[PDB]
């Protein structure tokens, strides 16, 4: 039996149905979803940390000249100093006073520490989500990982789900994402070989252990102080460090409907958006007929409680006769107001109380119990808190807080003036032909 | 801060994330004396609020305008055949009904 | 310097452009690609291979009863079989007539040649085209890999190159693929757990080693024959075996626009689709001035031999008179005709030799010469091969062989029309004139 729904992507709550077959017991079928991943597909293109500048020791030659010779080292600069007097510990090093000649090389590597504090260029796109379902159709419940894509079957005891495409096909992520210390940034960064000075990618190697790094740090090796041996330069600062210090703020923290990004599979979690389509093939052996389950005769509801609250603050009773003592469901058609549980217990003369939720301020609903309806009637009045620590379990119905009151002044005030104009064309239409009838006269 | 139905997420330093949803409590009463319920529609509902008074003001001024229209055009089509006869005696019934002289 | 082109999606065939900065010497560009790739992203579903029912022993109990334990193992069937009288080598088993009692146990496994036999069943979306360009840009030449999405530049020697993304989303691949042997085939394979017994996919193993199958094939125990030790079965026929007896070709023999289909990863090759947009970013230090390259004066180009065939097959001669002995770029700016070699070394005095390929009957192209322009033009001839086993080196230009003949006829069938037309209307304006002259005498 193909049955259709239809459920909103929203974690924790529970979400309930039945199925009735024209002539047989009503089948309750309940879902609750409990996480609601979003795993794009996603591609490693560099990682970056900070560099090292790397110097080799000073060639140095007593009344001679030195040359350069490249190693092709990643940015790897050389120059030749002539007219170079230096001095060691023990004295000084050459005894020519002009014609000596030293030789500065530097070069950029990556830092010891790039293992552990590295962070990770990625692109996403076309995501895949994936739901972690507790279903149950005919108090048989499975709990299975349910893929979201329009097919991928979940199959449990002959019954075949098939939960369809979100009717969105929104992400957090955006086209280019960086991952540093478990969190995630939407950050345009360069492409691999055009990696700036002094910002985010001025280091690229390709993965972590990679041994091939692009490296642009702007390096320029300076002429060394009069009578010392070491090699002076002058280069931008790590751009890692000044992608660090500035850094606005994560995804974790930024992103729309209220997602939860994580990092070991890069997903976000329980955004609240779009909903997820069903498809129910039922086979008929589920379906028990009418007369093994109980049939009430004599029904009626009466409302205790009934505050219009965000959770279930209204509490229905119905006074019933049925001659037999079993479990049947209960649903209401409407999205008037949201049941709590999916089935009552009964005895054969007891009185049932169930526990609804609503946003109306007049709910008028048609509850239905085991095969019947009853109508169930009454007043809910404003709640005492204005702010919960909890989400919202009913629907808000266009026209649903109206207050009899408020239909009574729109019924007056609009309605009436339409009787004033229809008692103002009756009144020109009889004078017209009041004229007509006088001036029949000649 | 302003927290509406669709929620609301604050992180103070080191302490978990609190999230808030707003619930519809709104200041007056729904259920008389009709400046109470238009304070209440107004925080509960405010841009469809104004809109709705704007359209049922003129739907109102539009009725009572052409009702007055059209009863003072009755009233002169009914007393204009007794005001052109130059012995002018307007009935009776009809100087009760039209306010005549 | 930004210099944007467009080169056509085609391997092997070079592709020859100069850029002509107004006051500087003209600079040669000449890219040949060699390889096209076209890579899909590539999602693992499951595996199939021929299956293998597997079978418990048969446990008898003399003058007992027997029950069903479950092992949960894949399409397990335990039928219980009561009223056996079985047997050995070594005679009778039990010593009773009746009330023996025999359980079979069938179950499917996968085979045993599932690790080098088995076909894999992907997703495919979202192609990634990458190329083996050869690129040389004014005497500096590399070979290397480029990505041909919108950015991800390659540089050499300060030039920073562009492929832009193709102007064609098109893939030869569908939705869905599978993978058999070297072997790649668009083909809608039923999703994991929604598969049918007696074909494809009856079978579903998540991995290869995953420890975890789908088996739906129709598997039913039968009653075992009178006094014999055996587990009769029944089961429909394995779907591999009849997937790879129905087999439609594979995805390297009907693929269109010439597609080489690989997998060491899946990838199409040299697909005969699409365009490459290119950009150039060149330096302002390549730009040699005028005054240090050759400049001729007194060029003039004859036409010796002009063939519109598709390969080279037009030889034409220029004699020029030139103010110094150096290499220089020719270009022709139209694809009129297309040039074999994008230089030609010069002598002071003396006369060149290029080889151009033309579809045209009656070509009048301008050469491009290193700074000047002739004015190339001739008559070509149809080749003598009707079909040759190389593609087309020129473009096919709208009215480029129309044997001018050909032209005389239609400027005759159109423009006599038009003359006999305009001296009839001509005519009657006379004709009015004149009737309104000789009425004025009235």
């Amino acid at each position: 039996y193909e049955h259709a729904t239809t459920m909103p992507s929203q974690a924790g709550i529970s979400y309930n149905t039945i199925v009735n077959r024209a002539g047989y017991a009503p089948l309750p079928i309940s879902i609750t979803p409990t996480k609601i991943k979003l795993i794009p597909t996603v591609n490693l293109e560099y990682v970056t940390c900070h560099y090292k500048t790397g110097m080799d020791s000073p060639a140095i030659k007593c009344c001679g000249s030195q040359e350069c010779t490249p190693t092709y080292r990643p940015d790897e600069q050389c120059k030749v100093f002539t007219g170079v007097y230096p001095f060691m510990w023990g004295g000084a090093y050459c005894f020519c006073d002009t014609e000596n000649t030293q030789v500065s090389k530097a070069y950029v590597m990556k830092s010891d520490d790039c293992l552990a504090d590295h962070a990770e260029a990625y692109k996403a796109h076309t995501a895949s989500v994936q739901a972690f379902l507790n279903i149950t159709v005919g108090e048989h419940s499975i709990v299975t990982t349910v893929y979201v894509n329009g097919e991928t079957p979940v199959n449990f005891n002959g019954v075949k789900i098939t939960a369809g495409p979100l009717s969105t096909a929104w992400t957090p992520f955006d086209r280019k994402i960086v991952q540093y210390a478990g969190e995630i940034y939407n950050y345009d960064f360069p492409e691999y070989g055009a990696g700036q000075p002094g910002a985010f990618g001025d280091i690229q190697s390709r993965t972590v252990s990679s041994s091939d790094l692009y490296a642009n740090t702007n390096l320029v090796l300076q002429r060394p102080k009069a009578g010392a041996i070491h090699v002076p330069y002058t280069q931008a600062p790590s751009g890692f460090e000044q992608w660090k210090k500035d850094k606005a703020p994560s995804l974790k923290f930024t992103a729309p409907f209220g997602c939860e990004i994580y990092t070991n599979p890069i997903r976000a979690e329980n955004c609240a958006v779009g909903s997820i389509p069903l498809a129910f093939d039922i086979p008929d052996a589920l379906f028990t007929r009418v007369s093994e389950t109980p049939t009430l005769s004599a029904a009626e509801c009466t409302l205790n409680e009934c505050v219009y609250s965000s959770d279930f603050g209204g509490i229905a009773t119905v006074k019933y006769s049925a001659s037999k003592s079993g479990k049947c469901a209960v649903h209401v058609p409407s999205g008037t107001a949201t049941l709590k549980e999916a089935a009552v217990e009964l005895t054969e003369q007891g009185s049932a109380t169930i526990h609804f939720s609503t946003a109306n301020i007049h709910p008028e609903f048609r509850l239905q119990i085991c095969t019947s309806y009853v109508t169930c009637k009454g007043d809910c009045h404003p709640p005492k808190d204005h702010i919960v620590t909890h989400p919202q379990y009913h629907a808000q119905t266009f026209t649903a807080a109206v207050s009899k009151t408020a239909w009574t002044w729109l019924t007056s005030l609009l309605g009436g003036s339409a009787v004033i104009i229809i008692i103002g064309l009756v009144l020109a239409t009889i004078v017209a032909m009041y004229v007509l009838t006088n001036q029949k006269h000649n | 801060f302003t927290v509406t139905e669709k929620g609301w997420e604050f992180v103070w330093g080191n302490h978990p994330p609190k999230r808030f949803w707003a619930q519809e409590t709104a200041p007056g009463n729904p259920h008389g004396l009709p400046h109470e319920v238009i304070t209440h529609y107004y925080h509960r509902y405010p841009m469809s609020t104004i809109l709705g008074l704007s359209i049922c003001a003129a739907i109102a001024t539009v009725s009572v305008a052409a009702s007055t229209w059209l009863f003072c055009r009755s009233r002169v089509a009914c007393l204009t055949p007794y005001r052109l006869t130059p012995n002018a005696r307007i009935p009776f019934c009809l100087a009760v009904l039209c306010c005549a002289r």
